[PDB]
């Protein structure tokens, strides 16, 4: 990480971490906390 | 001294005895520790009456005392350990034992009343007991501290007093 | 008609592996079962398990007792850099950088200056 | 227990340090939740446990913010909030305060304690250098 920044410096629901179709399924089920459908 | 130690906890009490006598012949000094596992070793010798075990301890301790090592709770608590075996005969050195370990400035635990206790369960020495014992907070000091409260209960029922 | 602690006594005195199986077997003796939840939280506490209350952030961190000079002034470590050059320039602006850095450390600000003073000095 | 009761309790040792004890003007503590009857419920306890400590509380409502994302499926979350503010307490009593109630806190609820330390000017700027 810090030796390729150096030279550059001279130059899907990906917010949970889940699949789109399985976040649908646990939000359903009110598995997510705070996640209310409407 | 751990030679001994381990004979002694392993029950070769003649070789623990043995060892040290060359452990005298060497001009060497034997723990506190190392004291209390030749009265267990003593003790727990074949063939020997009560009072020859006794002056054979009474000489362990003059040896201790020869070497300038002081006594612990421990060794104390073993003394009175190993002269349950002896019943009825044991009862005043019990006594002289624990008047000698409270005058030398060593505190009593919860075992050496349960030793003193059970030695004389075979009486009324458990009112005393309470009566020092009475208002107390305790630290664990000793291996057989916690059977003290069960000795003292099995007291409570022979003697058939609610109040103690 | 007197108490036991009175009475004749032996007048002799007057006032590894094996200690630590030995405090081990003193633990035992008020070795008790958990007897409500309180003492469990208690029991946890002791262990580390449980956090500290009140909560503090950053608690089991003390960034190797460094202070903030050491975290705000880091042009010490560029005098072995050219001193009024095109590098000095650069230098500045990387330390001005790593002094803003509230996620590093100070031994990796210094690593990073030296990496940069051994391709410099390649070059 | 009727007739066994534990005869004496070890009350627990605390000790009075000689350097003196940090003192805070305010003490914001903003509880968040997903739920307003669990904030209520909180509310009610700490407040309570303020006024029997003496402690000075004062409570409001900060607004409700509302995180709307639609995957059509259109999720929401809500975000509730109480906002009480002790007033006049020392580092002491601030922080046995704090430690009940950060222990006692419900499940799902997260809290953010602002604060505000009352401290004297350094002595270096008593005065200018000469």
């Amino acid at each position: 990480a810090d030796e390729r920044l150096r030279i550059n410096s001279l130059r899907v629901k990906r917010r949970w971490r889940l699949s789109r179709i399985v976040f649908r399924h646990l939000a359903d089920h009110g598995q997510l906390s705070g996640i209310q459908r409407a | 001294c751990t030679m001994i130690r381990g004979m002694v906890k392993h029950r070769a009490y003649e070789q623990a005895l043995n060892l040290y006598t060359e452990l005298l012949n060497n001009r060497l000094h034997a723990d506190v520790y190392t004291f209390n596992a030749l009265i267990e070793a003593t003790v727990c010798a074949i063939n020997e009456k009560f009072e020859e075990k006794w002056s054979k301890i009474l000489e362990l301790l003059r040896h201790m005392v020869a070497q300038k090592v002081k006594p612990n709770l421990q060794t104390f608590n073993t003394i009175l350990k190993c002269l349950r075996r002896f019943h009825v005969f044991a009862r005043s050195p019990a006594l002289q034992v624990l008047r000698e370990m409270k005058a030398i400035g060593i505190e009593p635990s919860l075992a050496t009343y349960h030793h003193i206790i059970r030695l004389f369960d075979q009486s009324f020495i458990i009112y005393d007991i309470m009566n020092e014992l009475m208002g107390k907070r305790f630290s664990p000091k000793d291996p057989d501290d916690d059977k003290f409260f069960q000795s003292a209960m099995s007291i409570c029922s022979s003697l058939r007093d609610l109040e103690l | 008609r007197k108490n036991i602690f009175t009475g004749k006594r032996l007048n002799i005195f007057d006032m590894s592996l094996w200690d630590v199986e030995f405090a081990k077997q003193l633990a035992t003796v008020n070795e008790q079962p958990l007897q409500n939840g309180f003492e469990e939280l208690i029991q946890w506490t002791k262990e580390g398990k449980l956090w500290e209350f009140p909560i503090n952030n950053e608690a089991g961190f003390d960034d190797d007792g460094s202070e903030f000079h050491e975290h705000i002034f880091l042009e010490k470590h560029l005098e072995s850099f050219p001193k009024q050059g095109p590098i000095r320039h650069f230098m500045e602006l990387v330390t001005c950088g790593l002094s803003k850095n509230p996620y590093l450390s100070v031994k990796q600000k210094v690593e990073h200056i030296e990496w940069f003073r051994n391709y410099f000095n390649e070059k | 227990l009727h007739v066994d009761v534990p005869k004496d309790l070890t009350k627990p040792v605390v000790t009075i340090s000689d350097e003196p004890d940090i003192l805070y003007k305010r003490l914001s503590v903003l509880v968040k939740g997903h739920d307003k009857a669990v904030l209520d419920s909180y509310e009610y306890f700490a407040v309570l446990a303020a006024k029997e400590l003496g402690i000075s509380i004062k409570v409001h409502e900060p607004p409700r913010k509302i995180e709307r994302f639609t995957l059509r499926v259109q999720y929401e979350m809500r975000t509730l909030y109480r906002c009480l503010e002790l007033e006049h307490l020392t580092g002491s009593t601030a922080d046995v305060y704090l430690e009940y109630i950060q222990r006692n806190l419900p499940e799902g609820v997260a809290m953010e304690v602002t604060k505000t330390q009352l401290e004297q000017l350094p002595e270096h700027i008593k005065e200018p250098i000469w």
